[PDB]
């Protein structure tokens, strides 16, 4: 038996190197981005953002982000799904996006995940996979994001209660707010210190 | 075969967190540890790169940017093969490489080094392993370069790779270097990893048959990733 | 002090004029053997070169042919101590050097090599010790080159070098490696040297606390020439 | 006690990188090259030409080639020179160059040596010292020129007398020619084969 | 895949053409350094050799020749895999061995050894390597022999074999000997071989589970050839 | 990775184990021989003959030759010929022979060969690829057939000018002469000494 | 020679800020990584202090502070050679010493051990390297004590030195202990240091030959400072 | 090359040892103190005082402080200086104190430096180097004091630019205060915990 | 610098006075023990030689005596540099030479070996180190010799020393040999000496480099004479 490839940090310019494109590097004529919204998509729209910030409270402006997520109805577009149900054929449901050089500000355009079945026969509540990448960070941070408006779900939720501190539960779920007719999601991540966002090893 | 979930990562075989060594890790490490989780269906997928959305020269550093001319430095190709921690190998993993010109330094405003940018470099590329998990790209060899950690902090030359495979769980960002170059033993970054055989795992091996006469040179670099275990009894992944 | 001639030459801490390994000396070696001869006027002395010729970017391969920017590769500075093999400092010593840029491209064309030609970069420098021996110039550092011995042979990293001193007996041309570099185990050239030792006193040594902080780095290599013997009584040189 | 630096070729860019001004590279303001004769030099003009030969007899084009010689005097222009006369100032008594690329000839626009002091009260017959570097000669080969016309003295010289195989002595003696009004000295050198110059170890 | 030319054949892994010690080859090796060319077609190509055209005894050489009854000597099985230096078995390669009957004695009137001679034995064979590289033949063990190299000279018992594979440029003629032969130690001819591993490399090891009872003694020998490096960029062989 | 088997001399009866016909040793039906050239194979016969000499100027008689090479097109019959056109389907392209024990002539009955796509799009002249196996001889030797009625194409040839010593060249050149009406190439191989012939490492 | 910037402070050869087996040090430790800075006129420069406001007494421990006769102890002569980095004698330095008396007491109202206080020992001195940067000074050897970080927490002998020299990046504050004392392998403090060879770096040597007759004993011990790097190119230092 | 030596902490009585006069211990006659002010002292005096608090808030009793600086014209007292400047020849730079056994507090007699060259021809702002010695510091902890009422030149300043988090960098900027007449600078240093001291590694 | 005494002689590092291997010794050395005195200026002081009184042939031992030809025997030279215990070197100090001939036999009615007389060979030398505690003196290799302790006893070669420095400390005699004598391994006299060490300490060298080409070889051998310390406090030698 082998051992997995050692981390290490993705460095100063992890952001660049994943998104040439917005570094005005174009080599690629097909680019990823952040927005797993296609025509056909199904499901509500939804914009998911946030901050990331150091133990000093500072936001991280060359951080790198990815989120992975199942359809609108709980379905992943991967041939690992064995749930035996037909995926959205207009969803990749990855995409990966920095922050704002200057805001520091990342965001996703995507759709509201609809419930994923969990272990022994459970239900998870919607949520969507999101990894961090950056200068400073040796190994990706995994964590996951969930919504406001699913209370109840959240409630029964196996993974949210695995986590004996009820307290940090909290700093997993997005608030939702309507900006004119667009639904937003604010997650904010806080690395260290007071609130520090859940980290998951999965 | 019924696939369970991923072996446990082996958080000896990887660098903590927290490393003062390393001075940026210091603010951007979490204080509370990684709270594990048994695995879901969220966890065991991944998504599906095609094949038809790449390039013919993704895989070409040296062509895939160059203008008027080729870039200047030294012509290599790598290889190697993406297995999982069972020795299977990894099919159409997305893996994804960045890197710094024979200069040392990054096409970026950013990077106010004054090594000397390449109008003919871009330092980006991607490829889909084969069948075999295979992987094979060509580039110029990277320089190393200066940064601060402390003033005179060096790193040895390096190549950034990133890999989506079969399994969340298996993402993965890492660097790895050339065999002989001396900065490797320095490194604040390198010596995050704990153990002498995890930091050699990093470290790409020259490969001379493989060379190409009057053109190339050749390094091999095998990447391990996480595995599934098969589930013979109870599945309560689901 | 009076001195006498140089010591003998060491023929064993030299390669052999037949090296077989390397092809091109099959044809350019003499059958016959060195004829020694006892040491006149005409063996210990040698010319005089005067600093007033040399430029002030004669020992900056980095700048003293670029045009419109900078050579493209790894900046590096190569500094180390000229002595006698008695100890002795050899004073203003003429030491040239030249080098392929960092494709391993020579700039002639008579270098055909795919590698690519950087047209801020000559390869060619000089300089004199000062009166420790002392020598020093910054460079670019070349990189590895294919060439045809057997169809795939490839020279490690190297610059050539070579000194005029105090005395024509003295006279040496050869070249130097960089610590590291994989490819100074397999060349046929540096083989021909027949001790291991001697081999590696043409390796140039990383001098990491010499490093120029967000500049360059520094290699650290040493040159010693043959010595004259004092003579302390009869002195038949004459 | 040090070793002395081992040996390496010159390599197939030897006659480039220490003669760069032939080679279209305008490094250096002031270029060494292989005219030992400035206006005020003391002593007749002569050329010493010729061609450097390989076990095949064929011209070596890519040779460097230097020469050290004394003033018309025998007196050597360096430090190390214990004569007690003094030189000719406007004299460097070294030179170099490499063969044309296409003819294969080299040659030195030089004045003739007077003799220099051998050892033990001896005298030398008028020569000039003589190196090759190259692609496959490992280490430099040292040689002597000697002139035909200086038949006398040569009979006499030390250097020359030590060579057993008076056979191979001639092979040190470099021919005297007239091209109008200019002396020249042709000198053929075979590195290996039938009548291979004498190298010596000094 | 598309092939490129076979890798360099690594001349330290082969006896020099110039061996001394063995006298004939002081009259029969060029004194010219081998002329290395880039490889074309026709160096990559090969014949065929259809299995139609082999007898059914051409791999057994103790009845391909028997007349009246069986050669006298001791009953041998040989087997082995043919590989490409890449672990690729080699499928389809004209394998052809000769030697010498259990007296150490060829057959032919060349041959004056007093050594006795076997009418029912040839010492000539052929066969294919099947599409795992496997062969197999039978035949007696040759018995070692007496030459003049220096008057006692004595070969150690051994098989010559030839090769014919994909490529000309693998075209190999050798000899393998059988383990714990003592003449191994002192022969010329097998120490024209600079490196012991290489040296190793021709001995034929006893196979004992797969002796077959009351009949064969057998013996496992793998023979190397040269390999082709896959082409993933330029294709330049046309 | 895995070294390859190290050659060994095919010894004192090289020429007699992979010529057993030849050697009074029926032990094969079918035999391989120096003839190329079937009933219907295509293309100009030719006679390829000549002698092996040693350092001594003397003629091997133990040696033992074999001969690749294409078809009357160009093309080689071997599933490893890229160039997508068809080969002679009688034509094996290769042929083994030995010299005669008597006079020390070797020869092959064969056709000449067509061009053959050299490396950058590039054409060779026609050549037949030869290798010698013989006592004495430790690793077989290749060279090269050209034609000398081929003066055109063996002046553009990429293998004959990657060899420097033009002077070398001619030794690689057979000569064409004609016997009543057969035409024949004589071919003499000299191993060591004047005119030796040039060997490649392919 | 124009000089350039101290080399790097090389973090691994000192101890870190915070090391948990030294209590105090728990919450006298920034959090927060030192940040790094290239060097300026400020940090290469130092202030200089005359020999004439020395009295003929600083060096001197056991006489500088007698009183009525001579302190209790064992006589001790210490010296050694204050260099830089790179060999070179820092001329001209400030050292000052403080120790405790022979019973491991120091004079202070604090110091409430109760071994006894020595009416005639003060215990603090001072000199500046000569041009050899060698140093030499007499004192009582001072013995060990005990104090809070565990309770039957025990220094070993030791004395307190500073140095100011030519640069203010050159400032260090340390400890040198003696040869053979046993309490040195047990000492929390000297722990904080990572590498056993730095930690015997802080272990003066006895130097018996040059012990003086029914008088004093010595010790030798050698101080090494950063040294500054010379410039031959560019000077940005301003 | 020799590797520095280790770092010690100055330890329990290095506000004793270095600064013996005040500690009763008259061994010297001339001591070093806290006033960098002679007579003849060129510039406008001013008072550095502060505080050192450890990770509890707790101000240390046992602290040694020592200060580098500039003249009044930004000229070092240091032949190392390079400006070509003549400097004040009545002043060391350099002070040292502790704290008061009591209150906790340390301060300086000295004057407020001159703007000092910055590297590639740049212009730092008027600044003092700092560096603190105490029970627990193992290495001296080197800082640097910004007076406030210098905004503009602190905004051009290089080494407090150097300084990513601009949150930090305040901490390193005194308060100017003017009791009756003299001109105060309060200084708190805290070296852990909440508005922690920059520290340099200098 | 004040200079204080010379350094203890330490009686481990010499041959005690009571040597029973050599028989000599046992009536002609002490039964009472030394007695050890502090130093005064008796002790510190030595005589001083002027360079007029010495002949231009006193330190060649090859024609100071030479009448009729040259002495028979092997040209040798032997040089070296006279130290004190620290390291430095001995000025001006008086070193005289004797020794056998070629034969083993000495000048001197005495000495009845049958070994042949030298009529050219004095064995008398003498010479004052320079600056730099160099000496150099050529003679011809004295052959060994028989002698009675043991009846069958024979010296290996050797050359008898003597010195006179700047002190009367220093005052030394001894013997050196010459590197490989046989001989050296059985001697009773060097024997006397503890350790193996300081025996080593009294064998020169080879020095091939140093040997003048078709006249003399050359041997290097170096003498550590007892040292002064220098006094930095109180200074009771007066
Ligand atoms: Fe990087
Ligand atoms: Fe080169
Ligand atoms: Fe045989
Ligand atoms: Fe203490």
């Amino acid at each position: 038996e082998l051992k997995e490839t050692p981390s290490q940090t993705g460095g100063p310019y992890v952001h660049i190197g994943l998104l040439p494109k917005q570094a005005n590097i174009e080599v690629f004529e097909h680019n990823l981005d952040n927005n797993l919204v296609q025509d056909n998509t199904q499901g509500q729209r939804i914009r998911l953002e946030g901050q990331v910030f150091d133990g000093l409270g500072l936001p991280l402006r060359d951080v790198l982000i990815e989120i992975w997520q199942a359809d609108t109805n709980g379905v992943y577009p991967s041939q690992a799904d064995t749930q035996g149900k037909q995926v959205d054929p207009n969803f990749l449901g990855w995409g990966r996006t920095g922050a704002d050089f200057g805001t520091g500000f990342w965001s996703f355009n995507t759709i509201k995940p609809g419930a994923v079945p969990g272990r022994k026969g459970s239900t998870q509540a919607p949520h969507i996979s999101l990894i961090i990448f950056a200068r400073g960070i040796n190994i990706g941070l995994h964590t996951r994001v969930y919504f406001d408006d699913e209370a109840e779900a959240n409630a029964k939720d196996p993974v949210l209660n695995s986590i004996e501190w009820a307290t940090r539960r909290q700093t997993l779920v997005a608030k939702r707010e309507e900006r004119d007719g667009e639904v937003v999601y604010r997650f904010d991540i806080r690395i260290q210190g007071e609130n520090e966002t859940v980290f998951f090893d999965i | 075969i019924i696939w369970g979930a991923y072996a446990q990562r082996n958080t000896e075989d990887h660098p903590p967190a927290y490393a003062p060594g390393y001075k940026t890790s210091v603010l951007r490490s979490p204080k509370n540890a990684l709270i594990s989780i048994a695995e879901t269906l969220s966890e065991v997928t991944a998504p599906h790169f095609s094949a038809d959305k790449f390039g013919p020269k993704d895989n070409d550093l040296i062509l895939n940017y160059a203008k008027d001319g080729l870039p200047i430095g030294e012509r290599v190709i790598v290889h190697g093969y993406v297995r999982d921690q069972f020795g299977r190998p990894v099919k159409n993993a997305l893996v994804e490489v960045w890197q710094a010109n024979a200069s040392g330094r990054y096409r970026h405003p950013n990077d106010q080094y004054i090594g000397a940018m390449d109008p003919n470099f871009g330092g980006c590329g991607r490829m889909l392993t084969d069948d075999n998990g295979y992987y094979v790209f060509r580039t110029i060899k990277p320089g190393p370069y200066p940064w601060r950690n402390r003033i005179n902090e060096w790193r040895p030359a390096h190549i950034h790779f990133s890999l989506i495979a079969d399994g969340w769980a298996q993402r993965l960002i890492s660097q790895f270097y050339f065999e002989g170059d001396t900065l490797i033993d320095s490194c604040p970054i390198l010596k995050t990893i704990p153990s002498e055989q995890q930091r050699r795992a990093l470290i790409a091996l020259e490969d001379k048959s493989n060379f190409i006469e009057a053109d190339s040179r050749c390094y091999r670099f095998d990447i391990t990733l996480r595995g599934r275990r098969a589930t013979y009894f109870e599945n309560d992944l689901t």
